[PDB]
């Protein structure tokens, strides 16, 4: 059962990234689904969730309107849509999945992580 | 399995006791005034809106389930043993309104509690704090206003803990109004300030308390009318030792072996009135003993209250209000002229209704 | 007048147990903290235990963790320290203090030895 995610890198000020999360051992669909990330000083904090109890999406307050959590059933594949990308948006962004119909601790699978970082 | 109304009237206040000790030492040189009893109260009704594991974390604090046979029950009869017009309180917990909420859990909230979960929407969010301080304002006999202030929430808000409470009590014997005197305040920064003290002359209920290190304080008891509450008035006895020592080790249970341990001396008391206003932001103390998830998006667990959407808690807030007067209706000194703690009690049950700190009248 | 007489110490060895006791006399136990100290050849006073005058409020110093337990009965005007666990550390001479500042008495001692 792995979770690995892709797509981070280097982008300057107002760019776009594209984060990918592919899952192998589960179905994604079946699970809800959250991006968190941690920036350096501060804590991990929830950015994303796709609730499983009827698919639909929420964002944390910081970046609702400039990101969109998606998943793609067929590829078992869970995307993270940055736009409009901010300096304090520099972060290791990570995928958890969680056998509940809301996005809830405790996770059942976190991801390794991938480096996001805005100059 | 069966359990007198008494021993979750200690866990309660235990529980209260030990969020004040957070707020006390945050605000170290500051007036507060707090019920521990109202964020007990507040906290039980969180717990049965909460699921998993950030039910465990307030469950681990507070020291009980609400689900337990025997437990609602207590705490509703605690209530109504507790609370008139010198005391009213309201516990409310406002929810975004469009959101489904799980099967049967109003009426189930509504059974443990006798009220209901508050339901309003915050995308309109000047009328939905003009709701909630509507609520606040009206059932604490228009004592506490504007409990949520402008940008405390937002168009994104989806739930708000509040909890309110004003307390007037008359002494059961009266300080004389014509010993009412200005008199200079020592303040913890070496500074004075001249501000109306109230005096009596009575045989108090009396003890003098040390702790481990050797320092000392006086202990004196205040009756109020109806022979069941008590302000108990608490300082060192010496200028030079803060107050934080003794806020640092207070426990519900160390209040009541003070009162065991107090005889009647006769003593001029003199005391300043005082009228306390404080809203304390529950969260980081909350969080210190433990309960963080409920906080945090996509984190907290809330499903016992809806399992369609996820939330968290935007705001969890009490507001107290505390008046001390000379009370009238129709010789060795004891001198509160330093700050000092107070203690309003319950001595049936042991319950700490308020505590405080008056740092400067 | 004033007195103050600590019993209860002697020999053991790791992972044994005493119970120390000091009878008190010529002042007003009820309004004292009392303390335990320890020392041994070569080093300060450490304070291991204090205890408030009523309410069992307690301290302890860092090398007890949990080991021991400081408690008092006023009606004896008594103080005692029961001591598990021991260990080659806990070698020293153990005092008991009263204090309600600033006036502080001291007992004699008495030693625990552990091999």
């Amino acid at each position: 059962v792995q979770l690995v995610e892709s797509g981070g890198g280097l982008v300057q000020a107002g760019g776009s990234l594209r984060l990918s999360c592919a899952a192998s051992g589960f179905t994604f669909d079946d699970y809800s689904i959250a991006w968190f990330r941690q920036a350096p000083g501060k804590e991990r904090e929830g950015v994303s969730c796709i609730s499983s109890s009827d698919g639909s999406a929420y964002y944390a307050d910081s970046v609702k309107g400039r990101f969109t959590i998606s998943s793609d059933n067929a590829k078992n594949t869970v995307y993270l849509q940055m736009n409009s990308l901010k300096p304090e948006d520099t972060a290791v962004y990570y995928c958890a999945a969680v056998w509940a119909r809301v996005c809830r601790n405790p996770y059942d699978y976190w991801g390794q992580g991938t480096q996001v970082t805005v100059s | 399995v069966h359990h007198p109304p008494s021993y979750v009237a200690h866990l309660a206040s235990d529980f209260g006791v030990r969020v004040f000790q957070q707020v006390a030492q945050a605000s170290k040189d500051r007036n507060v005034v707090f019920s521990p009893y109202g964020v007990a109260s507040v906290l039980a009704m969180l717990q049965l809106t909460t699921g998993g594991e950030t039910q465990q974390q307030i469950q681990a604090a507070m020291g009980f389930k609400i689900d337990d046979k025997g437990m609602a029950p207590a705490l509703r009869h605690l209530y109504k043993e507790l609370m008139k017009d010198e005391i009213s309180t309201t516990d409310a917990i406002f929810v975004q309104r469009d959101l489904k909420l799980v099967q049967g859990f109003m009426p189930h909230f509504f059974r443990l509690f006798r009220s209901t979960v508050k339901q309003v929407d915050f995308s309109e969010v000047e009328r939905a704090r003009f709701i909630i301080n509507d609520w606040v304002k009206t059932h604490t006999k228009g004592m506490i206003s504007n409990l949520l202030g402008k940008g405390a929430v937002d168009q994104l808000t989806r739930l708000v803990l509040v909890n309110a409470l004003y307390f007037n009590g008359q002494f059961k014997t009266p300080f004389p109004d014509s010993s009412t005197h200005r008199r200079l305040f020592h303040k913890s920064d070496g500074s004075t300030v001249s501000v109306p003290m109230m005096a009596q002359t009575n045989k108090f209920n009396y003890t003098e308390f040390t702790t481990p290190d050797g320092h000392y304080y006086d202990i004196l008891e205040l009756p109020y009318h109806g022979d069941t509450l008590s302000m108990f008035i608490a300082a060192p006895y010496e200028k030079e030792v803060p107050l934080s020592a003794l806020t640092n080790i207070l426990s519900a249970q160390l209040i009541s072996h003070w009162k065991g341990n107090m005889t009647r001396l006769p003593r001029l008391l003199v005391l300043p009135k005082f009228s306390l206003e404080t809203e304390v932001d529950l969260r980081k103390p909350l969080e210190n003993l433990g309960m963080t998830d409920m906080f945090r998006q996509f984190q907290a667990d809330f499903t016992s209250l809806s399992d369609q959407e996820p939330l968290h808690v935007a705001q969890a807030l009490q507001k107290v209000k505390i008046e001390v007067n000379e009370s009238g209706t129709v010789p060795e000194e004891i001198i509160m002229d330093r700050p000092f703690l107070f203690v309003v009690r319950h001595n049936p049950t042991g319950t700490v209704l308020f505590m405080g700190q008056v740092m400067e009248p | 007048q004033v007195q103050l007489v600590e019993s209860g110490g002697g020999l053991v060895q790791p992972g044994g147990r005493l119970r120390l006791s000091c009878a008190a006399s010529g002042f007003t136990f009820r309004t004292y903290a009392m303390q335990w100290y320890r020392q041994s050849p070569g080093t300060e006073r450490e304070l291991v235990a204090a205890i408030s005058n009523i309410g069992g409020v307690t301290d302890y110093g860092d090398s007890v963790k949990g080991r021991f337990t400081i408690s008092r009965d006023n009606a004896k005007t008594t103080v005692y320290l029961e001591m598990n666990s021991l260990k080659p550390e806990d070698t020293a001479t153990y005092y008991c203090s009263a204090v309600r500042l600033p006036q502080r008495y001291w007992g004699r001692g008495t030693q625990v030895t552990v091999s």
